[PDB]
C-alpha cells in the first residue's frame, strides 16, 4: 500500500514530513517507502537481514544478467553467433539499441504520453533510470555483439555457446580493469588506495565476496556526484539544440529521449567533456534528487537523500561512532570533538542538532559529511567501506582477470591495453574521445584526442 | 559443482567451492557488525513514536536531509579533475555488485 498511504503498517515505512518543510506544507502527507524484502519473512528467532539479488562479483551481471531465464532470454538464440538480442523496433544511426520491456505498471510511458516509448530490458532491472545510464547499458551490449563478430571471423568452427561466454568473458573483464585502475584510486585516492587495495598477488578462496549490508549504503556517496543537469553535445562538442541542458527531474525514465532525441552519441559526449558534481560539506547533494527525485512518475517528488538514510534505520544499520569503531577510527562524543573529525564545526553543530550525539549519525549522512582524502572523492570511513568491500571482491574471485588460468599471459597482456574511450569509439560516431584517464579528463580540447591515436583490442591471443 | 570450469555461471554459483552460494544472487547479506533494530531483532529506529536511540530521539530522515544536505542549486562546485562519467561508472558499478528487492 506504500505507494499511496500514509499508514505506519507493514511492509510500509513512510517518512514522515518535519514542520516547515521547503517542498511538503501538508503534515498528513508523506514521502513513500518499502521495507526492503527480509531474508526470512515473519521470523522471531533471526535478526532481520535483506537480499540482494544480484552477483556481488563485477561479472558485468548488469549487462547479461544474474539469474538463468533472464540470461537466456537477452540472447539472440536464434542463430550461433553468440550475440545478444537488440532492439527490433529501433536503431541509433544504424547502431544497436537494448530491447524495451514487457512490464505491467511501465513507468518511461509516463514520462512523455504521447511518444508510447517503454523501459529497456538488461542485465539489470535499472536500466532506463537515467539516460546516461541506458547510454553505457547500450554500449556494453554493442560491445559484446562487436567482441563476438570479431570472434566468430577468427574462429569461425566455435558455435554461439562459445562466442557467447568468450565475449562474455572479455566484456567481464574489461568491467574490473575500468574498475581497478581507473575507477577506485580516484574514488579512494593515493594512501587508501595502498591500505585498502594492495597489488593482487592471487585468488585467496578464504575471502568472502559478498555485499555487506552497510556497503549498499555507504556506496550512495556517488549520490554527491550527481549533477542537476543532462549535459547533451553535438558532432563538434557543443550544446546540442534543442534542450541541451536538460532537468535531470525530467530525464528520470525518460527512455523516450534515448529513442526520439538523438540515441546515445550526446549523451556519452556530455558525461565525457562535463565535469562531475564536487562534494562540499554546504554543498552535499542537488534537489534535482533532494526534491523531484521521480516527479513526473510518482505521485509525490521523492528525496534521495532522505531514502538513504531511512534504507539505513529499514536495514538496522549501526550508526556513525560503530562504523567509525569498526574501520580503526576515533569516535568522537561531542560536538568539539566532531567538529575535529570533519574539520569543520559549522557542519557537527549542525549535526549534532540533529542527531544529539554523534553514535546515531545515520551511516551515510556521518560518511558524506568526512573530509575528502588526498587526490580522492571519499572521506576515511567511506574509504574504509568502499576499500574493504572492493578488495573482497576482487580477492574473493576465482574468475577474476588477473587470476591465473582465468587468461593467458598474451590475454592478460592484450586486455591490459582497454579504455573506455577506446569502447566509445568502436561502438558509437564518436571521433573524438577523453585522452586517458576518462575519469579525470573533462574539458574540452585540452583533455581530448582523435580515435586514430588509441590503439584496439588484439583479439590474436583467442584465435584457436 | 563442477571440478573443472572455463566460465561463470549467471547466478554466481559455484565461484567459491567451499560455499558455493558466496556471492551468488539472491541470498542474504553479509554483516560487518550486529543490527540495531528498535525490538532488537525488526523494528527500524524511528518506528515507534517516542523510542529513543542510544538516549536521544530519533531525527526524521527529511529534516536531516533539509538541514544538512539542502543548497541552492546556482551555487554548484563543479569537479577541477573528474568528469560526469566518474559519477556514472559508479552507477553503472553498483548495477553489477547490488540490488535490494523490495515488494
Ligand atoms: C542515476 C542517478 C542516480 C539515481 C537517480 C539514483 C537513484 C537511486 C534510488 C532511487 C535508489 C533507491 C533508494 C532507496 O529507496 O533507498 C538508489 C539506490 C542506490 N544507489 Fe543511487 N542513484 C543514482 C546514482 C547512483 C550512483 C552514481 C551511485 C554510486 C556511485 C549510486 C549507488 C546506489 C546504491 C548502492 C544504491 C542501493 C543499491 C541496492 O539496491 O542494493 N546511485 N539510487
Ligand atoms: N534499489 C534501487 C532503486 C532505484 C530506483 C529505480 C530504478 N529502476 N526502477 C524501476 C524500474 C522498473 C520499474 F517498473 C519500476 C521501477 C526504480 C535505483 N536507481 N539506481 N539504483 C537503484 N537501486
Ligand atoms: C511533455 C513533453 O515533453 N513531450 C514531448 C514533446 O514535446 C515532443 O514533441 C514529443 C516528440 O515525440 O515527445 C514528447
Ligand atoms: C512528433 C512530434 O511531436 N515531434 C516534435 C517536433 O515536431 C517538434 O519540432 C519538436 C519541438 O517541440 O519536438 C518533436
Ligand atoms: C539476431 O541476429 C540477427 C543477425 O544479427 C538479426 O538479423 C536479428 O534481428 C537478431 N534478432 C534479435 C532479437 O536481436
Ligand atoms: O576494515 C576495518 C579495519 O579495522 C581495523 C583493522 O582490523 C583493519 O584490518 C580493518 O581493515
Ligand atoms: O586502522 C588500522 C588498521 O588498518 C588496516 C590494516 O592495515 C591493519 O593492520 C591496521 O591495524
Ligand atoms: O569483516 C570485514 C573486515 O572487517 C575489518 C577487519 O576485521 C577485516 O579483516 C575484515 O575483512
Ligand atoms: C581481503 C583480506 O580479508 C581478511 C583480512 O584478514 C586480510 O587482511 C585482507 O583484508
Ligand atoms: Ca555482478
Ligand atoms: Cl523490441
Ligand atoms: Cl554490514
Amino acid at each position: 500500500n506504500c505507494e499511496t498511504s500514509c499508514v505506519q503498517q507493514p511492509p510500509c515505512f513512510p517518512l514522515k514530513i518535519p514542520p516547515n518543510d521547503p517542498r511538503i506544507k501538508n503534515q498528513a502527507d508523506c514521502i513513500p517507502f518499502f521495507r526492503s524484502c527480509p531474508a526470512c519473512p515473519g521470523s522471531n528467532i533471526t535478526i532481520r537481514n535483506q537480499i540482494n539479488a544480484l552477483t556481488s562479483f563485477v561479472d558485468a551481471s548488469m549487462v547479461y544478467g544474474s539469474e538463468e531465464p533472464l540470461a537466456r532470454n537477452l540472447r539472440n538464440m536464434s542463430n550461433q553467433l553468440g550475440l545478444l538480442a537488440v532492439n527490433q523496433r529501433f536503431q541509433d544511426n544504424g547502431r544497436a539499441l537494448l530491447p524495451f520491456d514487457n512490464l505491467h505498471d511501465d513507468p518511461c510511458l509516463l514520462t512523455n504520453r504521447s511518444a508510447r516509448i517503454p523501459c529497456f530490458l538488461a542485465g539489470d532491472t535499472r536500466s532506463s533510470e537515467m539516460p546516461e545510464l541506458t547510454s553505457m547499458h547500450t554500449l556494453l551490449l554493442r560491445e559484446h555483439n562487436r567482441l563476438a563478430t570479431e570472434l566468430k571471423s577468427l574462429n569461425p568452427r566455435w558455435d554461439g555457446e562459445r562466442l557467447y561466454q568468450e565475449a562474455r568473458k572479455i566484456v567481464g573483464a574489461m568491467v574490473q580493469i575500468i574498475t581497478y585502475r581507473d575507477y577506485l584510486p580516484l574514488v579512494l585516492g593515493p594512501t587508501a588506495m595502498r591500505k585498502y587495495l594492495p597489488t593482487y598477488r592471487s585468488y585467496n578462496d578464504s575471502v568472502d565476496p559478498r555485499i555487506a549490508n552497510v556497503f549498499t549504503n555507504a556506496f550512495r556517496y556517488g549520490h554527491t556526484l550527481i549533477q542537476p543537469f543532462m549535459f547533451r553535445l553535438d558532432n563538434r562538442y557543443q550544446p546540442m539544440e534543442p534542450n541541451p541542458r536538460v532537468p535531470l527531474s525530467r530525464v528520470f525514465f525518460a527512455s523516450w529521449r534515448v529513442v526520439l532525441e538523438g540515441g546515445i552519441d550526446p549523451i556519452l559526449r556530455g558525461l565525457m567533456a562535463t565535469p562531475a558534481k564536487l562534494n562540499r560539506q554546504n554543498q552535499i547533494a542537488v534537489d534535482e534528487i533532494r526534491e523531484r527525485l521521480f516527479e513526473q512518475v510518482m505521485r509525490i517528488g521523492l528525496d534521495l537523500p532522505a531514502l538513504n538514510m531511512q534504507r539505513s534505520r529499514d536495514h538496522g544499520l549501526p550508526g556513525y561512532n560503530a562504523w567509525r569503531r569498526f574501520c580503526g577510527l576515533p569516535q568522537p562524543e561531542t560536538v568539539g570533538q566532531l567538529g575535529t573529525v570533519l574539520r569543520n564545526l559549522k557542519l557537527a553543530r549542525k549535526l549534532m542538532e540533529q542527531y544529539g550525539t554523534p553514535n546515531n549519525i545515520d551511516i551515510w549522512m556521518g560518511g558524506v559529511s568526512e573530509p575528502l582524502k588526498r587526490k580522492g572523492r571519499v572521506g576515511p570511513l567511506l574509504a574504509c567501506i568502499i576499500g574493504t568491500q572492493f578488495r573482497k571482491l576482487r580477492d574473493g574471485d576465482r574468475f577474476w582477470w588477473e587470476n591465473e588460468g582465468v587468461f593467458s599471459m598474451q590475454q592478460r597482456q592484450a586486455l591490459a591495453q582497454i579504455s573506455l574511450p577506446r569502447i566509445i569509439c568502436d561502438n558509437t560516431g564518436i571521433t573524438t574521445v577523453s585522452k586517458n584517464n576518462i575519469f579525470m579528463s573533462n574539458s574540452y580540447p585540452r583533455d581530448f584526442v582523435n580515435c586514430s591515436t588509441l590503439p584496439a583490442l588484439n583479439l590474436a591471443s583467442w584465435r584457436e | 559443482c563442477p571440478e573443472q570450469d572455463k566460465y561463470r555461471t549467471i547466478t554466481g554459483m559455484c565461484n567459491n567451492r567451499r560455499s558455493p552460494t558466496l556471492g551468488a544472487s539472491n541470498r542474504a547479506f553479509v554483516r560487518w557488525l550486529p543490527a540495531e533494530y528498535e525490538d532488537g531483532f525488526s523494528l527500524p529506529y524511528g518506528w515507534t513514536p517516542g523510542v529513543k536511540r542510544n538516549g536521544f530521539p530519533v531525527a526524521l530522515a527529511r529534516a536531516v536531509s533539509n538541514e544538512i544536505v539542502r543548497f541552492p542549486t546556482d551555487q554548484l562546485t563543479p569537479d577541477q579533475e573528474r568528469s560526469l562519467m566518474f559519477m556514472q561508472w559508479g552507477q553503472l558499478l553498483d548495477h553489477d555488485l547490488d540490488f535490494t528487492p523490495e515488494p
